[PDB]
């Protein structure tokens, strides 16, 4: 029965609609669901708008009327201009009449806010279409009708609020530049009369709901109105006194005064400066007397979360930080304003103690502004000494770990500035907080961690002498804490924090070799502790200390027999014996950092030789057995050992880069034989067991070997300095080992890491291996395209690596694309346009960049047949494909690069930089310029794709576009204007003449 | 048991349906099947203040599948606005979703959620996310995939709707499970079903679990 | 009212025959609980943070832990009656752990629990 309303051949049963709607909003399960589908089909019926005036008159369900207005809004925003003037005036009148009727009935005004507000928005959609050109009297009548009734006046404030939002706050994306300017000038021209009304309501007062609606509209006006409406009327006084005293108006008023604080205001005017001071004084006085004193515990209040307290305290934070970041200089040089300045900062100190991360970030942004100022501005820090002392404690007690990168960065910077301003106070707070860890009063894992992060964050702020005394005191105290504590959980927590602090003070370690040696040897002891987290922090601390102090490991220290790196390597087997593989790789990576400090080639190569001793000997035995017996590789344990040897090579190559070449050279031949042997085993397994084989631990293990080999070669080549050796030694064997294996595997067995490795090869030595780049294309291009050209989802890693490879080949070795057969070149153009159509931003952006670069590559060739044949074959495919992704509303992230590509394409023709006719003969007079034909082609294409546009709209748009094809910002403006106009009927063709 | 209408809004593919399904069944849906209009699911949490039920109106982010649009927001008592921290456009659109929502629901607790924080290449940086401050929205970084902060939006809304800041999620007592006897008629049935399941790979074999 | 015999972090899946795919059901502490009245040992598993039940069933002596083709740190087994989601239902479960060591230890404890349940 419900499906009855979808039958338009018969008049609409309002009582049925009301049941469908009730079923949807109040029903459940299968019934709710079915009502949902029916209502969506009803609303989307393109004649549904005809039924609106019937539904509004004869429905008893306010939800039905809401949905009726949604239907009307689709018509008004999309197809309004098709309606005869008499019909548009009809709709306008039945909307206005519905609003006035609802407002005049006190019961309906109170209870139907949803439907009234929805009606008000519908009216604003009509005003966007009709006002003021076809409705000059709207504002005068609104002002007039406002004195007739308190309900109508209040509702008129809601209409003017929504008008302001639609014209000033949300117009940029939703209207043409010309239409937005028209409506802005129109509201500007009549604002004097709107403001008069708003000011009278605020002055005359009485009804709180009316006053609140009026201040809600004022908040919107403050985004655009001139300062004189605020500063040259009584309104500043009313906002900062009267409306701050009553809690109904306090929240909106605070928001208004925040926006008042952001007004564009003259800089050289003492009366305005005094007025700016006075509204702040008045606001803070009202808060201190009517809400809470400066001493109040806002942490406690916020936590209690009574009524609107949380929102009020957030809004207070926003007002204080906004006003002070602009105006605190007004309060700083006058003795009579000192108390106001310090009370306002004292409120911010209390707000900063609230347990609410997002509020803390807001206040921290302000504190960063302030302490940065005190660091540089002369004679200002002394004002804020007691504020800064409190703030030191707030930041230290709130310090987060360095993993939370943005928050830790902000906190560190504030604490560093504060430490510079008073090093003694910072030290005293940190030592005394440590004392309360030791006496147990504030002891907890969170509290010792927090303190350790804070102590770590100020490294480098103190003098070396002060740092020395501070660091020793802190380590002594943390060691005492460790001894004092019982059980391994507690001892691990304090040990980790000792390690953390030591790791953040390299300047101290570099001056005290004996201490550094002790730290390292202690870290080595900890690498045998199986207690959770200890081995990871020992390894993390080791590599962090090496990154900073590596030079001290590579020289012979006084009273040592050898550089300490020799001592580390000698005992490496024993040191790392209890570590997990990932921890072993970190350890070897850290040794790689040290060895790369040795700039004597013979000594560096010997250290590298010695470091790689254990994986090289494990490799040699495996290779002997692997060559002797091919079956030994199948064993699970051997695959894991081989993977971990390759991963150790990757770790050391990561930190040594170009210096790693002798080690790569030692394993290179047998590593590529292993790649081939593992590849055979994978192919064989997939034949024997099916595609499921690729999910098995055995085959994942084997593929891990291939991925780590590809990772090792890409890691070395990305950092190589001797490119001649790369081209002469590495590239030929690599290409022979990987390309044919990739091409001749089934899609599901192909490693995307091959594409990634090839990208680095073309990046670094592409210019030197033209035949290699051709071979790369021949092996990967057509088989990878066929994997990714059936849908947007399959093989996401191949998809991404594929377009990165095409991009770098197109940049570095464009001759490889000239060598393609025409069929293969056509697939290349297909592949680029395919990338355009992607919603993954990685592919789409590479897609559009390849298109740009390809155009540039063709243009470089000058007037020759390949370039001429390229334009004849592909110019219009690129223009139409780019227009497609620009206009289909499914590719908005690509807007900028779409516009840049379209501009380049249009500019080529506008400049006559294409030698041959783009049209095939007897399609136009044989004299015809490519400019005339492009104009014709685009007019035709846009007309067929958007048949609701006029010939005039299309011609005006294309005239503007071709004129603006050397001015990207203006061109983009015209494109956005077109995207607005295609969503509606009867867009003004003069909009494309817009000039700022 | 009290029940609250919750509207979930934000751009297509930000993770709204994925987040709700994770809460409903515990599953992670990898595939993108765009919501058509709205999907309504009851969702119950057990708190130290008894059970709380959210009637979750998971709305369509794609304009072409929008259905009733703001018609879904009527009588909502709370809302999540979702964006994708890997997609800048989705954050640019947050003020548009907020606008359409608060025009219908003037005074409701709202959580802004930046989803997909598990993805390494984050495009919407912490420093950029400030829209919530002046609008008094709670903000969380979430991952429907890693479950990072995945309980927080509901815990915060529950505290706001119950008016108890100390409200916690609790474990309900677990009833003794039944002893049963495998049906000898369905024994051949089960070896089949087990064969199929043993030879279908578990997803995401590289994860910590 | 229950002794905790074994606790391990695990991810639990149920097989959807229709979609022919494994769907995750929860991640959290998997507990073997011995009822102090009956001496019956059950699996009780709760999701991280929500603490909602994703597994609640007797470790029936007739159950068999099988490997999954994709994993060396998982078991699949048919469960005739699980009460996590209210009314007792039959599921094909898969439980995955942090390591092969964790999975083997689970298997060891699961067999011990099966013998306790035989009494
Ligand atoms: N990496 C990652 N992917 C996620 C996450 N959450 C969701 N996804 C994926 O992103 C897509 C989100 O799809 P949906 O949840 O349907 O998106 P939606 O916002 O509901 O979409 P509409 O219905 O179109 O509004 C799916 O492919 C999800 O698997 C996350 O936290 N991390
Ligand atoms: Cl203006
Ligand atoms: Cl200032
Ligand atoms: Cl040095
Ligand atoms: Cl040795
Ligand atoms: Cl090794
Ligand atoms: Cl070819
Ligand atoms: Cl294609
Ligand atoms: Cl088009
Ligand atoms: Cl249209
Ligand atoms: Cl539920
Ligand atoms: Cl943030
Ligand atoms: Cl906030
Ligand atoms: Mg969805």
């Amino acid at each position: 029965s419900m499906e009855g309303i979808l039958d338009f051949s018969n008049d609409l049963d309002i009582a049925l609609l009301d049941q469908v709607v009730s079923t949807f909003y109040q029903g459940e399960g299968v019934q709710q669901k079915q009502a949902q589908e029916i209502l969506t089909k009803f609303q989307d019926n393109p004649d549904a708008w005809e039924k609106v005036d019937q539904i509004l008159q004869f429905s008893t369900n306010p939800q039905s009327k809401f949905i009726a207005l949604s239907i009307l809004d689709k018509l008004i925003t999309r197809k309004w201009k098709l309606l005869p003037n008499d019909h548009r005036i009809g709709i306008r009148n039945f909307v206005v009449g519905m609003i006035i009727s609802m407002c005049q009935d006190d019961e309906v005004f109170k209870t139907q806010k949803n439907l009234i507000n929805k009606s008000d928005l519908t009216l604003v959609q009509i005003l966007k279409q009709e006002w003021p050109q076809n409705w000059p009297e709207f504002i005068p009548e609104l002002i007039g009708s406002s004195s007739s009734s308190v309900n109508v006046c209040e509702n008129n404030m809601i209409v003017l609020k929504l008008l302001s939002e639609e014209v000033f706050d949300f117009s940029a994306e939703q209207m043409t530049q010309a239409k937005a300017l028209h409506l802005k000038n129109s509201m500007s021209k009549e604002f004097e009369q709107i403001f008069k009304l708003c000011f009278q309501v605020l002055e005359q007062g009485s009804s709180s709901s009316l006053i609140v609606a009026t201040l809600e509209s004022l908040l919107r006006y403050l985004h655009w109105i001139p300062y004189r409406y605020i500063y040259e009327t009584n309104i500043l006084e009313l906002l900062s006194t009267k409306f701050m005293t009553s809690p109904d108006t306090r929240a909106i008023t605070l928001k208004c005064l925040t926006e008042v604080s952001n007004l564009k205001i003259p800089q050289d005017n003492d009366l305005i400066k005094r007025q700016t001071v006075l509204f702040f004084q008045n606001t803070l006085q009202q808060i201190a007397t009517s809400v809470m004193p400066v001493t109040a515990d806002l942490k406690a209040t916020y936590a209690n979360a009574n009524g609107n307290d949380q929102s009020f305290l957030q809004d207070l934070a926003m007002f204080l930080t906004t006003y002070l970041a602009r105006n605190r200089a007004l309060l700083e040089s006058d003795e009579s304003l000192r108390e106001l300045l310090l009370n306002a900062h004292q409120y911010l100190i209390q707000l900063s103690k609230i347990e609410e991360r997002e509020l803390f970030k807001t206040t921290l942004d302000y504190w960063h502004n302030l302490v940065a100022d005190l660091f540089y501005e002369p004679l200002k820090k002394h004002i804020y000494e007691e504020i800064c002392s409190q703030l030191r404690l707030v930041i230290i007690e709130n310090m987060v770990r360095p993993e939370e990168i943005q928050l830790y960065k902000s906190e560190r910077e504030v604490l560093v500035y504060l430490t510079h301003l008073n090093v003694i106070d910072t030290e005293e707070i940190m030592i005394s907080k440590l004392a309360r860890q030791i006496d147990g009063s504030e002891w907890s894992w969170h509290n010792i961690n927090t303190l350790s992060w804070a102590i770590g964050s100020i490294s480098g702020t103190m003098s070396e002498d002060t740092e020395k005394r501070f660091v020793v005191t802190v380590i002594k105290d943390l060691l005492g804490l460790c001894e004092q504590k019982r059980g391994k959980d507690n001892k691990a927590v304090v040990a980790r924090d000792i390690m953390y602090v030591v790791g953040e003070y390299p300047r101290f370690l570099k001056a005290h070799w004996n201490f550094l040696r002790t730290v390292i040897l202690k870290l080595f002891e900890f690498m045998h502790e199986t207690h959770e987290g200890v081995q990871d922090m020992a390894c993390d601390t080791f590599i962090k200390i090496v990154q900073k102090c590596k030079y001290h490991f590579v020289i012979q220290q006084p009273r040592e027999s050898e550089p300490f790196i020799q001592t580390i390597i000698r005992d490496i087997q024993k040191t790392t014996a209890d570590l997990q593989p990932q921890q072993v790789h970190t350890f070897y990576k850290a040794c790689g950092i040290i060895i790369s400090e040795e700039r004597s080639v013979a000594e560096r190569n010997r250290l590298l030789s010695d470091l790689m001793q254990l994986p090289n000997m494990a490799w040699d035995t495996i290779v002997e057995q692997s060559t002797a017996n091919p079956t030994l590789l199948l064993d699970s344990e051997t695959v894991k050992i081989i993977a971990n040897i390759i991963k150790t090579n990757v770790a050391v190559c990561t930190s040594m880069g170009a210096d790693f070449y002798p080690q790569l050279g030692h394993i290179y031949y047998n590593m590529l034989q292993l790649y081939r042997a593992v590849s055979s085993m994978i192919s064989t397994q997939v034949a024997a067991e099916g595609l499921i084989a690729t999910k098995t631990p055995k085959v994942r293990g084997l593929r891990t070997i291939k991925k780590e080999i590809l990772k090792l070669v890409e890691t070395y080549i990305s950092k190589a300095r001797n490119l001649d050796d790369v081209v002469k030694v590495l590239v030929e064997p690599l290409l022979n080992a990987v390309l044919e294996d990739y091409m001749n595997n089934v899609p599901d067995a192909r490693d995307a890491e091959v594409l990634n490795c090839m990208t680095t090869v073309v990046e670094k030595v592409g210019h030197m291996i033209p035949q290699g780049v051709i071979l790369i294309l021949q092996s990967v291009f057509e088989c990878t395209l066929d994997m990714i050209n059936k849908d947007f989802t399959e093989y996401p890693e191949h998809r991404v690596e594929f377009y990165k490879l095409l991009k770098v080949i197109n940049e570095k070795s464009f001759a490889a694309f000239l060598e393609l057969p025409p069929a293969a070149f056509k697939l290349f153009v297909d592949a680029i346009c395919w990338a355009f159509k992607h919603n993954n931003r990685d592919v789409e952006v590479n897609g559009l960049q390849i298109a740009l670069d390809l155009v540039k590559n063709i243009e470089r060739m000058g007037n020759v047949p390949f370039a001429n044949e390229f334009h004849k074959n592909y110019f219009f495919i690129f223009v139409s494909e780019t227009f497609f992704v620009l206009t289909d509303s499914d590719h908005k992230s690509g807007f900028s690069k779409q516009a840049l590509l379209l501009m380049k394409l249009i500019s080529l023709v506008y400049d006559n930089k294409i030698s041959v006719p783009l049209y095939q003969e007897a399609e136009v007079p044989q004299g015809t310029s490519n400019q005339v034909y492009l104009s014709q082609y685009l007019a035709n294409m846009l007309s067929n794709a958007f048949p609701h546009l006029t010939s005039e709209q299309i011609a005006s748009f294309l005239s503007a576009l071709t004129k603006q094809c050397k001015d990207l910002v203006v061109f983009k403006g015209t494109l956005r204007d077109f995207l607005v106009q295609i969503k509606e009927v009867g867009g003004d063709p003069t909009d494309y003449l817009f000039a700022e | 048991e009290v029940q609250f209408k919750l509207v979930l809004v934000g751009d297509g593919g930000t993770g709204k349906t994925t987040f709700v399904k994770r809460h409903l069944t515990g599953e992670f849906e990898k595939k993108y099947v765009a919501t058509l209009g709205v999907e309504v699911h009851p969702l119950v949490f057990h708190t130290n203040r008894g059970p709380i039920k959210f009637n979750v109106w998971d709305t369509a982010g794609l304009e072409k599948f929008g259905g009733l649009r703001d018609g879904y927001y009527i009588q909502a008592q709370c809302a999540i606005i979702m964006f994708d921290v890997t997609s800048r456009v989705t954050y640019k659109n947050v003020p548009n979703w907020h606008r359409d929502l608060v025009r219908v629901c003037e005074n409701i607790p709202i959580v802004l959620c930046g989803n997909k924080v598990d993805i390494k290449d984050r495009k919407v940086k912490a420093k950029s996310i400030v829209f919530h401050r002046k609008k008094n929205l709670q903000y969380y970084d979430i991952s429907a995939k890693s479950n990072y902060n995945f309980e927080k939006p509901f815990l915060w809304l529950a505290r706001k709707l119950i008016g108890d800041p100390n409200l916690e999620f609790v474990a309900m007592p677990a009833a003794a499970p039944p002893e049963v006897v495998m049906d000898p008629a369905l024994a051949a049935q089960y070896e089949h079903d087990l064969e199929v399941a043993q030879t279908t790979a578990l997803p995401d074999e590289d994860d910590d679990l | 009212d229950e002794e905790v015999l074994y606790k391990v972090r695990a991810k639990l899946f149920r097989f959807d025959a229709d979609a022919k795919e494994w769907k995750e059901r929860g991640t959290g502490d998997c507990k073997f609980l011995k009822n102090k009245k009956t001496n019956k040992v059950r699996i009780l598993m709760r999701r991280d943070k929500t603490l909602k039940i994703c597994a609640n069933h007797i470790i029936a002596p007739e159950y068999t832990l099988k490997p999954n083709v994709g994993s060396d740190r998982s078991w699949v087994y048919a469960c005739t009656a699980d009460i996590a989601e209210g009314e007792a239902e039959a599921f094909t479960f898969a439980i995955r752990f942090g390591s092969k060591e964790n999975a083997d230890k689970f298997k060891e404890e699961f067999e011990k629990a099966q013998e306790i349940n035989k009494k």
